[PDB]
């Protein structure tokens, strides 16, 4: 549908946490 | 403590209503070398136009009007960047089993935003619309004495299933909790000063793995 139109892009990166 | 105020205060404010805010977070001090190096970074003229899962428009600024850059938090001049990260990791971590089903094992690096007031804003929207992973956002305000009756820019939240919502001021040294998905769309009403913030999106580690299988 049409929401991810509209949603904010995460970045190419993800950062490991907590385990 | 850190550890006392998530357990006792954002574990039970979030399982009840998705939404928990986190006055005078770190103080007026170090909140204020915080926005220093947030304008720092802004003077550089390095912010560039808010991107959108799915964009269809170079120029998209109608449906959010910031400009932002990404921080890791160990960059030059960011160390009081990083001190919030590393606050923020540590308060989410001491959360784990308590915040519903969500095991959360990542983050976003830091979205240092600014609407540079004329009316910009971002309309109603959805942060994770279809199962990207991300279940927590965090925002944290810099924005001294802020009268949103002079200024607008307020974050209204709608949460979902009833006629009520949430009008949260982007106020200097708040630190904001929310639900990433459906069930918490929110817009930034039309700011007419400049409005600062910085954003963490926190991955829970079974939809995120998911997710890394759908794209
Ligand atoms: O800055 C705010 O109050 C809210 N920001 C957002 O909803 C976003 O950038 O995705
Ligand atoms: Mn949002």
């Amino acid at each position: 549908d049409a929401c991810t139109l509209l949603a904010p892009a995460a970045g190419d990166t993800i950062i490991s946490l907590c385990f | 403590p850190a550890l006392k105020l998530a357990l006792e205060y954002i574990v039970p404010a979030m399982n009840k209503h998705g939404i928990c805010v986190v006055d005078d977070f770190l103080g007026k001090e170090t909140g204020q070398q915080i926005g220093d190096e947030v304008r720092a970074l802004h003077d550089t003229g390095k912010f560039t136009d808010g991107q959108l899962v799915s964009q269809k428009s170079d120029s998209s600024k109608d449906i959010r009007g910031d400009k932002i850059t990404w921080i890791e938090g160990k960059e030059p001049g960011c160390e009081t960047i990083g001190l919030l990260m590393s606050s923020m990791d540590d308060l989410i971590c001491h959360c784990n089993g308590k915040l519903g089903s969500y095991k959360i094992n990542g983050r976003t690096k830091a979205m240092v935003a600014c609407y540079p007031g004329n009316g910009t804003g971002y309309v109603r929207h959805v942060d994770n619309c279809n199962g990207d992973g991300r279940c927590v956002t965090c925002i944290y305000y810099l924005n001294k004495d802020w009268d949103a009756k002079v200024s607008g820019g307020i974050l209204r939240i709608f949460p979902e299933g009833k006629a009520q919502f949430a009008d949260i001021e982007p106020k200097f040294d708040r630190l904001l909790f929310f639900w990433s998905d459906r069930r918490n769309p929110h817009e930034v009403q039309p700011a007419y000063a400049t409005r600062y913030a910085i954003t963490v999106w926190y991955f829970d580690a079974d939809e995120r793995a998911a997710a890394k299988v759908k794209y």
